[PDB]
RNA sequence: AUGUUU
RNA sequence: CGCGGGGUGGAGCAGCCCGGUAGCUCGUCGGGCUCAUAACCCGAAGGUCGUCGGUUCAAAUCCGGCCCCCGCAACCA
RNA sequence: GCGGAUUUAGCUCAGUUGGGAGAGCGCCAGACUGAAGAUCUGGAGGUCCUGUGUUCGAUCCACAGAAUUCGCACCA
RNA sequence: GGUUGCGGCCAUAUCUACCAGAAAGCACCGUUUCCCGUCCGAUCAACUGUAGUUAAGCUGGUAAGAGCCUGACCGAGUAGUGUAGUGGGUGACCAUACGCGAAACUCAGGUGCUGCAAUCU
RNA sequence: GAGAACAGAAAUCUCCAGUAGAACAAAAGGGUAAAAGCCCCCUUGAUUUUGAUUUUCAGUGUGAAUACAAACCAUGAAAGU
RNA sequence: AAGCUCGUAUCAGUUUUAUGAGGUAAAGCGAAUGAUUAGAGGUUCCGGGGUCGAAAUGACCUUGACCUAUUCUCAAACUUUAAAUAUGUAAGAAGUCCUUGUUACUUAAUUGAACGUGGACAUUUGAAUGAAGAGCUUUUAGUGGGCCAUUUUUGGUAAGC
């Protein structure tokens, strides 16, 4: 049986991550963190909508699988499986502890209280900062109420308050829209993967040049 | 029965009801630690300088 | 025009790794050495893998460095064994190459049952005037790009000298 | 580059370079601590190395103390001012090494008023034996051999500089098992071997066992001799004559030094290359930019 | 159990100050020390002889003895409710040359000199340092300056 | 001395 | 700690109590006999004497250590 | 839940000193028998309880987890 | 100003890829009787300075070079934080007051300096 | 990484890159590159005397450690250790 | 509690100035270690399979891994950097400067080290603020179950734990 969220709610201890020192740590219930199209384009997701945390809290990967699912499946099911980019941009880290207190009454014979009450591992949370994101998603501008919507419906699965946001940045890059519109422009922004690079005015001019042909 | 284990609690304000005292600075401090093969010729060098300034007095 | 670029023989180590430590060894040291002119050294097995019986320090490889014109005269006996044709694989990306033979009584003296018959590993190292910078104890310095050894210069090399070809890549 | 070759951003940043003298090769710190480091309760005593190098054609005998601010020479011996003294063919053997110590230590012990008292081995037979302190005066002047990385062999030219300058008069610390002649057999050194070294007999023994055997590399070798008539039987005298009159007048004259400081300056500077400005390296780019009118 | 060894918790404390690992530079030592001189205290994790315990780790004291590769050093610990003299024998690769005192003699010196032109020149000393003073009155121009207004911003989220 | 069954 | 005793082919073993020289039975491998096994017969293999050091024309045996096992007895930091 | 334990061809097991997985009972094949059982000869038989980790390798030197058990689980 | 020997600070000195180097120095380079050390005079030892070369080492220069270093109202008075309230908020936490105040980032600049002795077109 | 008969992923030989990603008895942390690692040579400073000092601390003991002194030694060419 | 020696005077749960030490908060991960999301370029010697290839990797297809440049997110027992608070030392007459006596120590050496002799410098004798004074000693009582509040913080779902 799961412990409540409530019991885990806060950050109450230091972080406990899966390391040496753990070795015994079950496995996290949220494993996908990107998905609908995950190999657009950057040009081809300008919007960019945020499901950001409003508390200091812990997130536990249940509630991180079950909010992904139900927005996922609403974006899916209303704009299409590829008219979106979903990130989950926290990742469940932190190891929740149980002190495991026996039922079967007559527990306090086979017990001894408070002593060496030391946990095992219990489950993962992700430990999430006041304005820190917790959901990106990457549209076109026609799909917004979708992935408004879909965002949306994921808050009901999570502790605590979140605001969506709508992001000034082009998809999930760190420039503003007006900004990558006029880098592309210009010419210095190529297409890696479903991210780009970006042209510098460092570095050898050989390589400035085989890249970004710009010039 | 358990009990409290340790605590400072208390611990300054009773050392500074008599006050930390610094350590009474002499001139002249003892040559304890000194390098005794320093200290054996420092016997002498003091011995001669004594002889020295005593038969100056003339 | 290039006044000590001149790719010459630092050294040609002959190699015989016995899979035992027994009277076999002692046999394929006499065997090199006799060739070489000079005592050889025995090479310790460093561990106790499988399928050889070979353990941990068991000597059981013995193997010797010839300079000069000895070298370049093993050299030469050597390849006549391979028929002054070589593989292109042979040749490292360093500069060096190498071959090996078998039957080494086919140079030299004959059989000599008491010796026996053993195959055996040249292996050449080339280098050009100044590799002392790379091994003098003071001012150790590295040899310069231009300078190297290079597969493509070693097989032109080969191939000037000792009149021999090379095979497919 | 390759794979291996131009190491990649992490290894730069976190690489540590040793000091520049040891990642010129040039300089032992695990031996120059052990060296230059005083004993704390003298609180100023200077510890002099006699510091011997063997370049090619040169031998640099120097003895040298230690600041912060660097090193400082008290006086300096080459094995290219013997010639002044006799000796201009083998500049770089055994003899040549000696002769060298020799001078560094009559040089030394002049500077600091010593050459009177202290006037070494000047009958040399080729025995161990250290400088001795002399009744009722100044101790000999102390410094302590630095070969740098140079090995420690039996019968090193180091040692040879070690063994002139402990003749010369300067107190020296050293055994004799390291000087040509000992005996790795035994506990003794032959001195008479290590006398003919003194005066270059190996050197003269060659000469005329090369002259008994292939005459050619006789005349390749030696070839300034022969065209110095230096037969092989004068070396040992030469290098008797060049001890006294390095013990005649150790004094160092410097060259005369034609084409002065400013000059020297001048004419070096037309052969080298300056740094070229930040204006000049933005021309550049911009030159290398612009060359693309379309794409080369 | 409990563990308090000689170096527990020296951990960061004794460690070579990254990318400044391997030998000590010779200026350590070639460095000077008097009997009563001032030195901090600093180990050197490289060299595992005549270490400092880690109480002394950024403590300043007075030589008291100096030995072959070492110095006593004079520390003034606080246990209870005093301080107790402390001989500590460190190696010189854990103790620099404290400027602590360099400030001081400095000052030093221009006083006597100033001491000396003020009793040459007239009469006035003022040899002692004063605290920062509250400013005097200045006037202000706008002359190529005039004042800009600034307001507060509104708020966005710029995310 | 032991040697089953069809 | 003391006093004794014992350790031998794979196993049990005689051998020792004053070197002439390592054996007995079973087990194991082969053949014979039998219609076929067992017993039996003829073969063949298996140790150099728990491990060191010493005396001795030449020691499993004598002599003293070390290890292991057992029996009795002993016990102030 | 505490203190012990043992997990290896189908069954019982030997293991393994930082090798290399073996012996019986099974199974298959071949002998002997009129044939069956008995007996003989052979041959295969495991991805060494699991994942990852130290390792030249290492079921075996090694880490935690499991499975099957035992013992304990008391004073009210 | 170059170069050597010894150095100080120990990358502004390192790394990668090219180019240049007059004089001297350094260097590679030549030899194996002797001392010495090697499987191997490759290293180390010795000898010659003679037979040759700047090819390499080395030095310097070049690079919208990597790294490193310096600075900045660049980010940022942000993060954090000492002190305060019968401040807010169910809480999680947060705002404000009196102070201290980063790191990343961004940009600009730079790429050894120097001590002693000797030597050199 | 690139090469050499058997020889392959693992044998031995060779070169190149390689800031330590190895090793240093053991736990972990620190430290170490012409070394503190590996190999080799010689050795007994793992010695004698009795003090001082640091940690724990009452500034007692014990353990451990530091720097000297007075000897005798080891090692190295030596400074030194 | 008893006092004692002094009181031109000493110091301080404080600031300032100068000079250190620290590795927490923050921060960082296109920086080492360890975690960790994704796509993209190569490596066919990618582990190779399939597929042909008469066959090779020979073409592909492909999954895998490595390598390269990027990308999302992290660490009490990670870290280049790195606060705030807290913390060591100094801010003078037991000081500074000048000359020269002792020594068996030290130096090649009257070289230095230490301790002195003699000579010079009192308005601010070398920051601020305060100082029912400072220093010193003896001897004894009780106590040696603690608990609470803010803040830091560990175990615990939590607790008036
Ligand atoms: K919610
Ligand atoms: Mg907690
Ligand atoms: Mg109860
Ligand atoms: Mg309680
Ligand atoms: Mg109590
Ligand atoms: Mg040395
Ligand atoms: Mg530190
Ligand atoms: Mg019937
Ligand atoms: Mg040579
Ligand atoms: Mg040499
Ligand atoms: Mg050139
Ligand atoms: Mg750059
Ligand atoms: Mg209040
Ligand atoms: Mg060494
Ligand atoms: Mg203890
Ligand atoms: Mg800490
Ligand atoms: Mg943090
Ligand atoms: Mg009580």
């Amino acid at each position: 049986a799961r412990r409540p969220a409530r019991c885990y709610r806060y950050q109450k201890n230091k972080p406990y991550p899966k390391s040496r020192y753990n070795r015994a740590v079950p496995d996290s219930k949220i494993r996908i963190y990107d998905l609908g199209k995950k190999k657009a384009t950057v040009d081809e997701f300008p919007l960019c909508v945020h499901l950001v945390s409003n508390e200091l809290e812990q997130l536990s990967s249940e509630a991180l699988e079950a909010a992904r699912i139900c927005a996922n499946k609403y974006m899916t099911t209303v704009s299409g499986r590829d008219a979106f980019h979903l990130r989950v941009r926290v990742h469940p880290f932190h190891v929740l502890r149980i002190n495991k207190m026996l039922s079967c009454a007559g527990a306090d014979r086979l017990q001894q209280g408070m002593r060496g009450a030391w946990g095992k591992p219990h489950g993962l949370a992700a430990r999430v900062d006041i304005g820190q994101i917790i959901f990106s998603v990457r549209t076109k501008d026609s799909n917004k109420d979708v992935v408004v919507e879909g965002l949306r419906r994921a808050r009901y699965k999570f502790p605590g308050q979140q605001k969506i946001i709508l992001s000034k940045k082009w998809g999930f890059t760190n420039l503003d829209r007006p900004e990558y519109l006029k880098k592309r422009e210009a010419g210095e922004v190529k297409d890696d993967g479903a991210f780009v690079k970006f042209l510098s005015k460092k570095g050898s001019l050989e390589n400035n040049i085989r890249e970004f042909p710009e010039y | 029965a358990k009990s409290k284990n340790h605590t400072a609690h208390n611990q300054t304000r009773k050392a500074h009801r008599n006050g930390i005292k610094k350590p009474k600075t002499y001139k002249y401090p003892s040559l304890k630690g000194v390098d005794p093969k320093f200290r054996r010729n420092h016997k002498h060098a003091l011995h001669g300088t004594a002889k020295a300034l005593a038969a100056a007095k003339k | 025009q290039n006044p000590m670029r001149d790719l010459k023989i630092e050294k040609l180590v002959l190699n015989i790794s016995v899979g035992e430590s027994g009277d076999r060894l002692t046999r394929a040291s006499k065997v090199l050495e006799q060739l070489s002119g000079q005592t050889p050294v025995q090479s310790k097995a460093r561990y106790t893998v499988r399928t050889f019986g070979i353990r941990r320090n068991e000597k059981i490889a013995v193997h010797v460095t010839v300079r000069g014109p000895k070298a370049e005269e093993i050299l030469e006996r050597g390849l006549k064994v391979k028929e002054y044709q070589l593989r292109d694989r042979n040749f490292s990306a360093t500069g060096n190459f190498g071959f090996g033979i078998d039957e080494h009584i086919d140079l030299g003296i004959k059989y000599d049952p008491s010796i026996g018959i053993f195959g055996m590993d040249f292996y050449v190292v080339m280098n050009r005037p100044g590799a002392r910078v790379t091994r003098r104890k003071r001012c150790k310095g590295t040899v310069g790009n231009s300078h190297k050894t290079t597969k493509e210069d070693t097989v032109s090399w080969f191939k000037q000298k000792y009149d021999a070809d090379v095979l497919d890549k | 580059a390759f794979q291996k070759d131009a190491k990649s951003s992490a290894y730069s940043s976190r690489f540590q370079t040793p000091f520049r003298r040891r990642r010129e090769g040039k300089t032992d710190y695990y031996q120059r601590k052990r060296l230059v480091t005083q004993h704390k309760a003298k609180y100023n005593t200077p510890k002099y190395r006699l510091v011997v190098r063997f370049t090619n054609k040169d031998i640099i005998c120097q003895i040298i103390s230690s600041t912060i601010t660097g090193d400082v020479v008290l006086a300096a011996a080459y094995s290219h001012e013997l010639p002044r003294y006799g000796i201009t063919h083998g500049l770089t053997n055994w003899a040549a090494a000696y002769a060298t110590g020799l001078l560094i230590a009559r040089r030394t012990l002049q500077k600091l008023g010593l050459d009177e008292t202290y006037k070494g081995v000047e009958e040399v037979e080729g025995e161990y034996e250290l400088t001795e302190a002399v009744e009722d005066g100044p101790r000999p002047f102390k410094v302590f051999l630095d070969i740098g990385l140079q090995r420690t062999t039996t019968g090193a030219r180091v040692f040879g500089a070690l063994k002139g300058a402990s003749d010369g008069g300067l107190y020296v610390p050293h055994s004799e098992n390291r000087f040509p002649g000992w005996d790795f057999e035994t506990e003794e050194i032959d001195p008479e071997l290590l006398r003919s070294y003194i005066f270059g007999g190996h050197v003269s023994q060659y000469m005329e066992e090369l002259a008994d055997d292939d005459e050619e590399r006789f005349s390749e070798l030696f070839k300034g001799y022969l065209a110095d008539d230096i037969d092989a039987d004068s070396l040992e005298d030469i290098y008797t004559s060049a001890h006294e009159a390095i013990r005649a007048d150790p004094a160092f004259k410097p060259t005369e030094k034609k084409f002065t400081k400013e000059q020297y300056a001048a004419e070096s500077k037309k052969y080298r290359q300056t740094k070229l400005s930040k204006e000049e390296r933005a021309a550049r780019v911009a030159a290398k930019i612009a060359a693309l009118a379309g794409q080369q | 159990g409990k563990s308090h060894g000689y170096r527990s918790r020296t951990r960061y404390m004794f460690q070579r100050d990254f990318r400044k690992h391997g030998a000590v530079h010779l200026s350590t030592y070639l460095k000077v020390y008097k009997v009563g001189d001032i030195v901090d205290i600093k180990a050197n994790g490289s060299i595992q002889k005549g270490m400092p315990h880690k109480f002394y780790q950024g403590k300043t004291g007075v030589v008291y003895n100096v030995t072959k590769s070492s110095v006593g050093v004079i520390i003034n610990k606080m246990v209870g409710n005093r301080y107790l003299e402390k001989r500590l024998n460190l190696r010189v690769e854990h103790i620099k040359h404290s400027k602590c005192r360099q400030e001081f003699l400095e000052r030093v010196k221009a006083n006597a000199a100033k001491r000396a032109e003020a009793k040459a020149q007239g009469v006035a000393v003022q040899l002692k340092r004063q605290p920062a003073q509250p400013r005097e009155s200045r006037i202000v121009s706008t002359e190529g300056n005039v004042p800009q207004t600034l307001a507060p911003v509104p708020y966005e989220t710029f995310i």
